[PDB]
């Protein structure tokens, strides 16, 4: 009841050398475990959008004369900073979960809030609002969805029962 | 031999004839789409007559495959001379 | 001490060679459904459509 | 300024000068290409909306 | 991250005056620069040909895929440079190469729907993705509308870009009616043996590649080529090819078919004899289009193409960009400037243009030879990596074939050298302006991919051995 | 080796600011610090690659 | 009780019958006149053949947003029209027969799967057999048709809806960005 | 499947053999889209599925917008040229 996955599922299926955590872990435990150079990632897309048209424009300028851009142009290059840093960030962070660069550092992190959930006796996933068939659906469309994050933002927010692990 | 041979007939399969060769092929084929008025009504036609005719090309092709080489080299006769 | 630097050469290049016919055996290799189709999602069994599905209909 | 301007494969080709956009040149007969009297020049627009 | 940059833009570029459009470009191609530096690492995803299907059965991810879409952003960041840079500042060059203001909102909507193609593995999928693209190529012809030829253009595109998107939708629609299915993926090469699906795939396959230029249908795609500015026309002339082609090539629905291999026999031969006796520069160089789109059509035929297609995809990606790019640098030393939209076209108007910055005819010579396929040059092993897949797999009459049409398709690539290398009686001896330097480092950037690019020939074979086998 | 395909890149990268400087109709070094810039730049394209091709040796490695 | 058999074949008979006034006709306003009729004979052999709720989805999509499109653009717009003179398709007419008999028959060759040709053509025709519909009782609900296609566009193609999303946005902006003369 | 193949090829070879204006060619493309359509969804209705109409109700809502950019198009083909050829562009 609502805890079925009620499917067949690769278990541990790692996509490199290191064993994963998720098949697609969830937004909220991808902010929660990127690591504090992956805000340094952030930090930079922030910063290097604005001195970016500020250099692109020092090396030709627009009318002949070098001017600085308007704060118009600062203000929209801060934001799409972010947004390329957050996207950068989420894609890192998510390949950790995926078992194909480093994650020791979070490994210890899911064994410990694995059994944090089971001594306070509740999902192992989360109870989410949805039949068990919509999540099977909704989890279907997001599975695997970081690849292909030049075409377009996609993510989990689905509490869904599997995520390619036993038990 | 310095006249009807090394420049009179072995120029004409060389650099002497194929020049000839080329400039009738190119010629046919460049103004294979001259005559109409209008782009629109020939380029029209002409993505009829292909469909039409790659699938009637298709149907002689699978009975005998002997009988659509000659069909080929008419439509290459054709489209470049 | 130039017969060995030959065969050391044929070595580096008989290495090259197989290395090639090897990795072109590996591209005509079946693979997998979890390989080759989404890893996720092993079965391509489909269970597709559930809503006022018959009992009967599975085989 | 050439004596015969050249065509890849040795043919005559026409040099194009200002010449080529008058009345006579204007809708002749010929394939898309070889072709002068362009549609869009500063000649042969002469105030294409006013 | 083109959704967001589309989402993004539009509201932005609603709300930005007419003389801000060009600093606009400056921000995007930035924002591109910055998708592929900071977010190239998504390759690790991709180890062993290990591919994924997203969003339920309906966008498959492989490697291959990744590849196109890394070549797409970087020949934007490409074309986004040439809008959105200054070449000289002049009166003239202001009113002749000017951005409109929704033109790089068409650029990323068409780049969403040519992503949207090879990425695909439905077939809704595919005809959505292709309708997005070919209304984007619609609108980015007819958005210089004050112009007769320009509008013309755009009508014949759109009349011709109808028929062959209801000649995909009838194969789909066939297709379906003898399968309950929409994959490629539920062929598995035993249903093949028992079902006759040639004529539905093959015909499916026709409907996809007329609109690319082959060669029953070749004029109409040429007549486009010459009627379009010089802008617009290296976007439109690459990106269908580059889409549709690694569509085709990666789903493997021609297979011994005798249909393909007459239609590249075809191309191939009206594709060299086309382009001979012609005078236009972009005509000329349209039919090169139509030839070098003639050696992928052989590709379809084929079995595991990947490493013949992809590396000569970048081949032909970079040398036509790049000749593309260098007459636009020729038109500072032309006598005559014509129709300001298209201000070159006739191509004895570069005649003395060794006497008139030399090294731009040295970066004329090193990309011409690589159409041709002179071996220090990266085309001769684009050339050379599809003849090993050509004569591995039966194909001897085309082989020759090829080999021909690559010989007298030589003749109208050296006549730009023949014009070019020629003397002329005034020469410039000094100019007052120069050109954008971060405009030409781009042509220099990408001389140096074609001449000191066989170097990697090795590293590159190695790195394909892994990620895709 | 790592170093000698720094130093190479690092020459492609002259060669595109030479080359780069030549079409504009410029003295050979008319901007000398560019060719550090871009140098630089085209070293670090010879960074990225080399460790791409030593991760993938190092995954060829390791299937034995 | 038989009078309401051939009423599909009557459909296409007309439907035949309407596009030959389509093509042939001196005013062009009166054949996008007869296309609107073709549209109300395609709505009636969709609820002929069971599919009510599309025949509705075409009078409203169709023939009130497009064709009204159609007839508004003819209005206030400058389009010659020569007439059907005989003298000038004429010319045409054998390569029509030609054209109409194998555009034909190999429309209606790709349903079958014999290897000989002509065993494709013949079960194109061989239909004359009455199906038999059952009564199961197996769904509980009135799931119609538009519900079902609001949950396969919602959920299992929800990405096919986002996409189309993109499309309706270019063909506001594309529309727009022609027709405006900015300043 | 008889009425949608038929509406196609008629209307094709109307569009084909068009000669006399352009709106012919504008609706000829539109009344073959309805052809594909209705050999469609006879093959849904044929079938038990909704799939063949979800390709339907999406090919519906992309013939409306080729409408819509394609005759804004020929909008901008009339700007510069008070008066649309009979023989074609
Ligand atoms: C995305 C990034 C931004 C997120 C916004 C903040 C959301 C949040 O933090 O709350 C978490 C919150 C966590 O809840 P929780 O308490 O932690 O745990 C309970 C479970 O979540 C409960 O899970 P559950 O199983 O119980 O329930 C099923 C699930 C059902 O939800 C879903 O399944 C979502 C399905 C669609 C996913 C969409 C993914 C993004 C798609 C982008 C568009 C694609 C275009 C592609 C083009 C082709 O959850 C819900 O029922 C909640 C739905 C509530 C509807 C209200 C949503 C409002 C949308 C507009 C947001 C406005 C924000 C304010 C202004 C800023 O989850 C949500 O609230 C869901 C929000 C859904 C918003 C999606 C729309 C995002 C559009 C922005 C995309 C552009 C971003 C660019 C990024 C650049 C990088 C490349
Ligand atoms: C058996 C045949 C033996 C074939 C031998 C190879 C022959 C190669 C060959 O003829 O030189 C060429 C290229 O011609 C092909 O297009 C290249 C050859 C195309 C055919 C390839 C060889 C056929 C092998 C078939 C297997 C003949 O044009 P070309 O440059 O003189 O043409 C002209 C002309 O000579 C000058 O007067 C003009 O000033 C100048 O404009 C120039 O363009
Ligand atoms: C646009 C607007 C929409 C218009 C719609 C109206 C019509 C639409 C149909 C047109 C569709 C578009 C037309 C496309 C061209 C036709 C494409 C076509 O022929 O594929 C043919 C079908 O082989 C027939 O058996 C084909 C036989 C077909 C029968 C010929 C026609 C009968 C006319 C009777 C008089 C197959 O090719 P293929 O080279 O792979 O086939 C080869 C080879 O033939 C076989 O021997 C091998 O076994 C096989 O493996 C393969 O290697
Ligand atoms: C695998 C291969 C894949 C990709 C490889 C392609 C490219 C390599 C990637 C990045 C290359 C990065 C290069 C950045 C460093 C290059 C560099 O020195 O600055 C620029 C060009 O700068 C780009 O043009 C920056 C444009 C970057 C766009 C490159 C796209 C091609 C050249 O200096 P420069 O003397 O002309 O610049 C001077 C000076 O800056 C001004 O103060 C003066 O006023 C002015 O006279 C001006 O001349
Ligand atoms: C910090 C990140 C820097 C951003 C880099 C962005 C690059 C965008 C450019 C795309 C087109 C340019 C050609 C790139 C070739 C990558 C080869 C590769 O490796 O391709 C392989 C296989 O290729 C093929 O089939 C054949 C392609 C052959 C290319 C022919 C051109 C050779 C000359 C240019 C290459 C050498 C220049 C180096 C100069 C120092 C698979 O691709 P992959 O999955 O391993 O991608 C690698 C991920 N990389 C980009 C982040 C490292
Ligand atoms: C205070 C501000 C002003 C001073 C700036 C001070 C900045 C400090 C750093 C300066 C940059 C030095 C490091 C880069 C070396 C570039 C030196 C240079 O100027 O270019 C070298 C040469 C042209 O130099 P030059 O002798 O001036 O000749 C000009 C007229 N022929 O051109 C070439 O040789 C390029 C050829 C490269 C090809 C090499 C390929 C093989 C590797
Ligand atoms: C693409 C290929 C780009 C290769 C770039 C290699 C850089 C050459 C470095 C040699 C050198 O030292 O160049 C310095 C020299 C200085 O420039 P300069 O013109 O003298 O400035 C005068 C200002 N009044 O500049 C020069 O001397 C000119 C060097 C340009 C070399 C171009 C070669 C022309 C074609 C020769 C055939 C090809 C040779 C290789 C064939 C194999």
């Amino acid at each position: 009841s609502s805890s079925t996955p009620l499917v067949k599922t690769s278990v541990n299926y790692s996509y490199g050398d290191y064993p994963l955590i998720d098949a697609d872990p969830h937004f909220k435990r991808v902010v929660g475990y990127m690591r504090p150079s992956d805000y340094g990632v952030i930090g930079l897309a922030t910063a290097a959008l604005p001195a970016g048209i500020c250099f692109a424009e020092w090396l030709d300028p627009v009318k002949g004369k070098f001017a600085r851009p308007s704060v118009k142009f600062l203000r929209v290059a801060t934001m799409l900073g972010f947004a390329v840093g957050f996207g950068a960030a989420y894609a890192r962070s998510s390949l950790r979960f995926f078992g194909v660069t480093e994650n020791a550092r979070e490994y210890k992190k899911d064994e410990a809030q694995m059994a944090a959930r089971k001594a306070a006796g509740l999902e192992p996933y989360g109870t989410s609002s949805l039949t068990p068939e919509l999540q099977e659906i909704a989890a279907k469309n997001s599975a695997h969805s970081i690849a292909g994050l030049f075409i377009f933002p996609w993510f989990n927010f689905v509490n869904h029962p599997y995520h390619g692990r036993e038990q | 031999i310095a006249h009807h041979v090394d420049k009179g007939s072995l120029y004409r399969l060389g650099p002497v004839g194929i020049n000839r060769l080329l400039n009738k092929a190119s010629y046919n084929v460049i103004n294979l789409s001259s005559n109409t008025r209008s782009s629109l009504s020939m380029n029209s036609m002409l993505i009829l007559i292909t469909i039409v005719s790659l699938l009637l090309l298709v149907l002689v092709m699978n009975v005998n495959f002997i009988i659509v080489i000659p069909v080929l080299i008419s439509i290459l006769y054709i489209l470049f001379s | 001490d130039i017969l060995n630097e030959e065969a050391k050469i044929v070595q580096a290049l008989n290495n090259q060679r197989e290395l090639t016919i090897k990795m072109h055996e590996l591209k005509r290799e079946e693979k997998d459904y979890a390989h080759s189709y989404s890893p996720l999602f092993s079965d391509p069994v489909p269970q597709g459509g559930s809503i006022g599905k018959a009992p009967g209909s599975s085989r | 300024q050439d004596p015969i301007p050249s065509g890849a494969l040795g043919q005559k080709v026409p040099h194009v000068d200002e010449s080529h956009q008058d009345l006579l040149f204007r809708t002749s007969h010929m394939v898309e290409d070889l072709e002068t009297y362009d549609e869009d020049s500063p000649i042969n627009t002469s105030d294409a909306n006013t | 991250m083109l959704i967001l940059a589309i989402i993004s833009l539009i509201t932005f570029v609603s709300m930005s005056k007419l003389s801000d459009n060009r600093a606009i470009i400056r921000l995007i191609n930035i924002y591109l620069i910055l998708v592929l530096v900071l977010d190239s690492f998504l390759y690790l995803l991709f180890l062993n040909n290990q591919t994924y299907t997203v969003m339920g059965e309906l966008l498959i991810f492989n490697s291959f895929t990744f590849y196109i879409d890394m070549l797409i952003y970087f020949i934007m960041i490409v074309i986004s440079s040439l809008y959105g840079y200054n070449l000289y500042n002049n009166n003239l060059y202001k009113t002749l190469f000017e951005p409109k203001k929704e033109l790089i909102i068409l650029f990323l909507i068409n780049i969403l729907g040519a992503l949207l193609i090879v990425h695909s593995n439905d077939f809704i999928t595919l005809f959505v993705a292709i309708e997005l693209q070919s209304y984007s190529i619609y609108l980015i012809t007819a958005i210089y509308n004050s112009s007769y030829k320009a509008s013309k253009a755009s009508m014949l595109y759109f009349f011709m870009g109808g028929i062959l998107s209801i000649l995909i939708a009838y194969s789909i629609n066939t297709y379906y009616s003898v399968l309950n299915s929409y994959t490629l993926h539920s062929l598995d090469s035993l249903i093949i043996n028992t079902l006759d699906l040639n004529l539905i795939l093959i015909a499916l396959s026709l409907g996809l590649l007329f609109k690319i230029g082959i060669a029953p249908l070749h004029k109409w795609l040429i007549s486009i080529y010459e009627n379009t500015p010089i802008l617009i026309t290296i976007y439109i002339s690459l990106i269908p090819k580059i889409s549709i082609l690694s569509y085709l090539v990666l789903s493997n629905i021609s297979i011994n078919s005798l249909v393909i291999s007459i239609l590249a026999i075809l191309t191939l031969l009206v594709g060299s004899v086309g382009g001979l006796l012609q005078i236009k520069i972009k005509r000329l160089l349209a039919f090169s289009g139509l030839t070098n789109a003639g050696y992928m059509m052989l590709l379809l035929l084929l079995n595991n193409n990947e490493f013949s297609y992809l590396y000569y995809i970048t081949q032909y990606s970079i040398s036509h960009l790049a000749i593309f790019m260098i007459i636009i640098f020729s038109i500072y030393y032309i006598n005559y400037i014509n129709n300001q939209y298209n201000p070159i076209i006739y191509v004895n108007q570069l005649k003395g243009l060794i006497h008139d910055n030399a090294y731009l005819v040295l970066s004329m010579a090193i990309v011409v030879f690589s159409f041709i396929g002179i071996p220090p040059l990266l085309g001769f092993f684009g050339k050379l990596n599809i003849l090993m897949s050509i004569l591995n797999n039966g194909y001897y009459f085309i082989s020759i074939v090829l080999i021909v049409a690559s010989l007298i398709s030589a003749l109208y690539y050296l006549y730009l050298l023949n014009v070019s290398i020629q003397d002329k009686n005034n020469i410039l001896i000094n100019s007052n302006e120069t050109v954008s330097s971060v405009l030409s480092y781009i042509l220099s950037s990408l001389i140096i991919l074609i001449t000191f690019g066989f170097i990697y020939n090795s590293l590159i074979i190695d790195i394909f051995n892994v990620y895709f086998n | 080796a790592l170093f000698t395909s720094l130093v190479g890149a690092s020459g492609l990268g002259f060669a595109t600011k030479f080359l780069s400087n030549k079409i504009r109709l410029k003295p050979a070094g008319y901007y000398p610090l560019g060719y550090v810039f871009s140098g630089v730049a085209w070293a670090g394209l010879g960074l990225v690659l080399h460790n791409v091709h030593q991760h993938s040796l190092e995954v060829l490695e390791k299937k034995k | 009780m038989y009078l309401t058999y051939y009423f599909i074949e009557i459909t296409i008979f007309l439907a035949i019958l309407c596009t030959i006034f389509i093509i042939s006709a001196k005013n062009p306003m009166v054949s996008i006149l007869y296309m609107i009729a073709l549209f109300v004979i395609a709505a009636m052999y969709l609820y002929l053949i069971g599919l009510g709720i599309f025949s509705l989805l075409y009078i409203m999509i169709y023939i009130g947003a497009i064709a009204v499109l159609f007839l508004f653009i003819i209005t206030l717009l400058d389009i010659n029209s020569t007439e059907l003179s005989v003298k000038s398709n004429i010319r045409d007419l054998p390569l029509v027969l030609i054209s109409l008999i194998v555009l034909t028959i190999s429309g209606l060759m790709i349903y079958s799967n014999d290897s000989i040709l002509i065993n494709k053509l013949l079960e194109a025709f061989g239909n004359d057999y009455n199906t038999i519909i059952t009564q199961d009782w197996f769904n509980i609900e009135n799931t119609t048709l538009l519900t079902t296609i609001g949950n396969v566009l919602l959920t299992n193609n929800a990405f096919i809806l986002l996409v189309l999303a993109i499309v309706l946005l270019l063909g506001i902006i594309g529309p727009i960005s022609i027709t405006m003369k900015h300043k | 499947m008889f009425i949608g193949t038929i509406i196609l090829v008629l209307s094709f070879l109307g569009f084909v053999f068009n000669r006399r204006n352009i709106i012919l060619a504008f609706i000829c493309l539109e009344t073959m889209l309805l052809g594909i359509n209705l050999i469609l969804l006879r093959n849904s209705v044929l079938f038990d599925d909704i799939s063949g109409s979800l390709f339907a109700i999406v090919i519906i809502i992309l013939a409306g917008v080729e409408s819509a950019i394609g005759l804004s198009l020929l909008v901008s083909y009339y700007r510069l040229r008070g008066v649309i050829n009979s023989y074609g562009i």
